């Protein structure tokens, strides 16, 4: 439903955390990719 | 920086680069923001995993505007030490806020200056100014020239329906127009929003993290600065 609540995971060199809404919460550092 | 449009050399002079030398090159993760001569202040997850005492390969860069231009007033320092807010919260970005101590001071003129703190507590208001070399799309591609965009201030609560209300904290402070195309991304963590409403600029939050860029109902999440104004003057020596 997008994520579950509570989990995490990277996306490239950031970190994210699913919302109690269920989305991808995640950092906005740049990633030399 | 998604939606906005070039800045000009002094017009942000407290907005600093983050970066980190690799061979053949000096890569801009982060951004950061003039505190005073000897430190700045970014976001926790930009230093999270450093060796905080003895940073190896990091500087900042003040004074720029054209990362493929030296124009003459780029000041590049290494950074000395990192301070960490002990309370981090590495997963949910709870206190994310570090200071950078600079390994010599900055000199201060028309381009390169810090950036007021409001007093602790203050409550930002009116529209607000994000700066960074952060992408100009969500998964796009990262500008040379420094962006700026306006964009106003969410409530807190406002903001909890897009993103759960454990998942922000009064600390937190939201930004971006309901109807999206506007925001902070990926290569703006750790640098300014400021704001104004004190008849004065002053920094109000630090890019920390979001739901993609820009997207319709998903405002940029940044640590607001009035919470940790204390914090940050007891750890800048
Ligand atoms: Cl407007
Ligand atoms: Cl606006």
């Amino acid at each position: 439903q997008e994520c579950t609540p509570g989990q995490t995971k990277k996306q490239d060199c950031n970190t994210c955390n699913c919302t109690p809404t269920g989305v991808w919460a995640c950092t906005r550092k740049g990633c030399p990719p | 920086i998604v939606g906005g449009t070039d800045a000009t050399l002094g017009e942000f002079p407290y907005q600093l680069s983050f970066q980190e030398t690799f061979i053949g090159f000096s890569f801009h993760f982060c951004g950061a923001s003039i505190y005073n001569e000897n430190y700045a202040i970014t976001a926790g997850h930009c230093v999270y995993g450093d060796d905080y005492e003895n940073p190896s390969g990091l500087q900042i860069v003040a004074g720029e505007l054209d990362m493929s231009v030296n124009e003459g007033s780029e000041q590049i320092i290494t950074v000395s030490k990192i301070i960490l807010h002990e309370n981090f919260d590495y997963n949910l970005l709870d206190n994310d806020i570090s200071l950078l101590k600079l390994s010599g001071s900055l000199t201060f003129n028309d381009n390169v200056a810090p950036i007021a703190l409001p007093e602790q507590g203050h409550t930002a208001t009116g529209d607000v100014i994000v700066t960074g070399w952060g992408t100009t799309s969500e998964g796009g591609n990262t500008p040379d020239v420094l962006q700026k965009v306006t964009v106003p201030l969410v409530s807190d609560e406002d903001c909890r329906a897009d993103y759960g209300a454990d998942e922000i904290l009064d600390s937190m402070i939201c930004a971006g127009v309901p109807e999206g195309g506007k925001d902070s991304c990926q290569g703006d963590s750790g640098g300014p929003l400021a704001a104004s409403d004190t008849g004065s600029t002053y920094l109000a939050g630090i890019v920390s993290w979001g739901y993609g860029c820009a997207r319709p109902g998903y405002p940029g999440v940044y640590t607001e600065v009035s919470y940790h104004v204390d914090w940050i003057k007891a750890n800048a020596v």
